[PDB]
DNA sequence: ATCAATATCCACCTGCAGATTCTACCAAAAGTGTATTTGGAAACTGCTCCATCAAAAGGCATGTTCAGCTGAATTCAGCTGAACATGCCTTTTGATGGAGCAGTTTCCAAATACACTTTTGGTAGAATCTGCAGGTGGATATTGAT
DNA sequence: ATCAATATCCACCTGCAGATTCTACCAAAAGTGTATTTGGAAACTGCTCCATCAAAAGGCATGTTCAGCTGAATTCAGCTGAACATGCCTTTTGATGGAGCAGTTTCCAAATACACTTTTGGTAGAATCTGCAGGTGGATATTGAT
């Protein structure tokens, strides 16, 4: 009965994902979210596939970046586990808040 | 020799309208001129670009309006767009 | 729909971000932040759209929106 | 010989704002409603901040608006703050604000 | 002899300086620092009094804002004393030096 | 004239202490003063650099407040109050 | 006899000119400005292509992809500073794991 | 309609890496790159000239713009290439 | 550190399909040859501002003492979040069509840019005014020791 | 729960350094009468774009276990704040000389405007190819276990 110690697989996923470049958010769910937020600004809009693809690239690169700063904030707190207060601290120093 | 324009004459007028009893130190007026020039540029700028993106050689009140909506936040936007439209339709009413 | 952005997907994002251990409250914290992001961008994009008097948000409308937010993106017309 | 400002019902100089648009290399040509609309927004904005500044002056018992008064009005108004979130007002100081953790336990 | 406990005067100073708007770095020394830096860039440079004035206002506004962020970084580390480490986290997240 | 050296030390511990205060800081470690000087020095270098560049471009020998103001705008630190 | 060949550049001087005129930047445009500008655009382009070229080679690839441009940029101090507020679609991030997070 | 810098990018590619090719997506990025730097340089030169009450953007403006925009070493080389192309253009 | 048994990575090869690269052609640029405009460089020079100096003065910066209480170690155990084997379903994806609509065209009436000629609205100082910066002092907390 | 010890207000005062006005031109709006466009307003396509369908496949939602990480509770060496004694050097005032901004003219080398003449780059098919995605087979990295 083989089992990996907590953390081992996690590092393995970091090494994997920092190596690839494919979008990590499932496409359909995403487009659904994009069109919904948008519905609140102008009704019955249509989206170039390229536009949905630009929005996804942008947000995924944004979130990934934000996680980097969050990780740094957690580490700064002698922790290894990111938390909302870490995301909150980064977004504050970033001026987004 | 070397006449240099400013917005002070206008800032001061508007001041008297809102607070008839209040004055403003020159340094504060200095701040006000910077504000007016800064916002004027940001609007003009975004407008300049909006026009470009649409192969349009002219900046109309329509550009200025969408530029104000991109530049200004929520309530400030609603109110500025109202004042702006009101002025234009009044100006064009001859 | 925002819940459509799943835990494992957020897991993946954090991983590419170098994150090893994730707190259970990060997921909902992430969606809120992702939503504020799209709202600001999309809102700007749709403003460029309506200005161009169109019913279709184009990749260029998104690229110009991202540039205004200081999130310049290369690869989609600029 | 009316002034375009008066035609628009404004204090801010419409003609001057129309001149500054043409000389700024913003576009080949400039519409007649653009300078009007823009002088209107400019006037509205300086009105909004002078209102709040004036009140700050009143609270600090002064009759003449100084820079600290402008800072108080900007930093305390969520929207003006966002609007000028990357601007620094000379001689305006900061807002009285002490993190709780720091107060006598 | 009467004695305020450590931290009381510190808090007294924050209230005081957050209430005021005067420059906090001495004029002459700062003018001397600018001229030194300016010089190591291009010689025979002259300065408008207002230019040095604009430089100081900007510098102090920048340092004051950096310390706020720094302060938040210390707190977040469950400390009350700011450290170079905090200033560095601050500037890194600020994208001033990833 | 007179040689200019070590002027960064003119940014005294008490002045840095006062700035932390306005910034709301209560306790300061001993190493903060040398870090701040380092950070301020980099701040000034970049602003003066761009500023002096604007000066040279206008073929002047005198750095004007407008130069500093344009340099600050470039650097994303817009300053109101000297716009002139 | 085109201006680009005359200035000895691969980049379209004549177009850089037409663009400067039509971009609403100034009333008039010098004749060497478009030349100068065209030279700068080409140089930076070569720089990235060069580094991205290597990044590709160092990966056993002949054809340059977005990943390779991202590796070229982020791994270069200056190019990275110049584009530190830019995001290359499909480029990913540089592998990097905080020491503290490593095993044992 | 719909011009781009592809041809030029590709030509520059063959000079530094004759062997090397380049995907469409990667080409789109070089395009974005060129447009961006073009607008920043252009933009700065515009302001420079305005600050000095000039109505014309000359290589003088473009150069200072390069100095204000490109970082250290990259700025040096850009200035080199620039003056070199202008120098060769004026001659012949 | 080894022993052993998982599972992971990691080359080397290999075969196809989606892209790339390579060709064969047309309008919209880009290059020319002329004919003028003119921006702003060169050559004074009027004259603000900047660099220095001198000097007296007290606001602060320096250094030193001391010890309060904060940051850095440690121990420890509850319980949060990682690793997994499971079972199921939403995302893929791939035509298929129909169609809502960016994109063009063809006018032109409304709106702009022009080139002058008058008419003021503003800006640069004198001429007048006056908040409020400092100065003082009791009235009020605010602290910190018993 | 008291108090001394000090710090913090708040109101009252008063001449002046810093606004408010009061005057005068004149740079720059505004009024007119032409010479260009500009960019909508209908009419029409070729598209990209939703919408279904319709399977199938991963990829995710779930419930178990428990490893090990986050936080709480204690300690305590010594860093950093509070106070003080000293006396330096930044501030403040004023004055000078003259460097070097800025205002004016004077006017060519260079830029804008056509009117054409050629050439190149953007398109829409044609002729290969770089790798992706699998397949072993083989050392590796892990983690339980003498």
């Amino acid at each position: 009965p083989h089992r990996y110690r907590p953390g081992t697989v996690a590092l393995r996923e970091i090494r994997r994902y920092q190596k690839s470049t494919e979008l990590l958010i499932r496409k359909l769910p995403f487009q659904r979210l994009v069109r919904e937020i948008a519905q609140d600004f102008k009704t019955d809009l249509r989206f170039q596939s390229a536009a949905i693809g630009a929005l996804q690239e942008a947000s995924e690169a944004y979130l990934v970046g934000l996680f980097e700063d969050t990780n740094l904030c957690a580490i700064h707190a002698k922790r290894v586990t990111i938390m909302p207060k870490d995301i909150q601290l980064a977004r504050r120093i970033r001026g987004e808040r | 020799r070397s006449r240099k324009e400013s917005y002070s004459i206008y800032v001061y007028k508007v001041l008297k309208q809102v607070h008839p009893d209040t004055g403003i130190s020159s340094k504060a007026m200095g701040i006000m001129n910077s504000f007016v020039n800064d916002i004027f540029e940001r609007i003009a700028g975004e407008a300049s670009r909006l026009a470009h993106y649409n192969k349009r050689s002219t900046i109309t009140s329509r550009e200025i309006q969408t530029a104000v909506r991109l530049l200004l936040p929520g309530e400030l936007a609603k109110h500025a767009v109202s004042e702006g439209t009101k002025a234009v339709t009044k100006y064009t009413s001859a | 729909n925002i819940q459509g952005i799943t835990k494992p997907a957020i897991r993946r994002l954090a991983r590419r971000g170098g994150v090893k251990r994730i707190s259970g409250l990060i997921y909902e914290e992430t969606r809120g932040v992702l939503k504020v992001f799209l709202e600001n961008v999309i809102r700007d994009a749709v403003t460029y759209t309506e200005h161009a008097k169109r019913k279709t948000v184009t990749a260029m409308d998104v690229v110009y929106a991202l540039k205004r937010q200081g999130r310049t993106l290369y690869g989609f017309g600029g | 010989a009316k002034t375009r400002s008066s035609r628009a019902g404004l204090q801010f100089p419409v003609g001057r704002v129309h001149r500054l648009l043409r000389k700024g290399n913003y576009s080949e040509r400039v519409g007649a409603g653009a300078p009007v609309y823009l002088a209107a927004v400019l006037e509205y904005l300086t009105a909004e901040i002078l209102e709040l500044a004036g009140n700050a002056a009143r609270d600090n018992k002064k009759t003449r608006i100084i820079p600290r008064h402008l800072q108080l009005a900007i930093r305390n108004d969520e929207e003006l703050n966002k609007l000028l979130g990357r601007v620094t007002i000379a001689q305006g100081g900061v807002l009285p604000n002490i993190q709780a953790v720091l107060l006598p336990k």
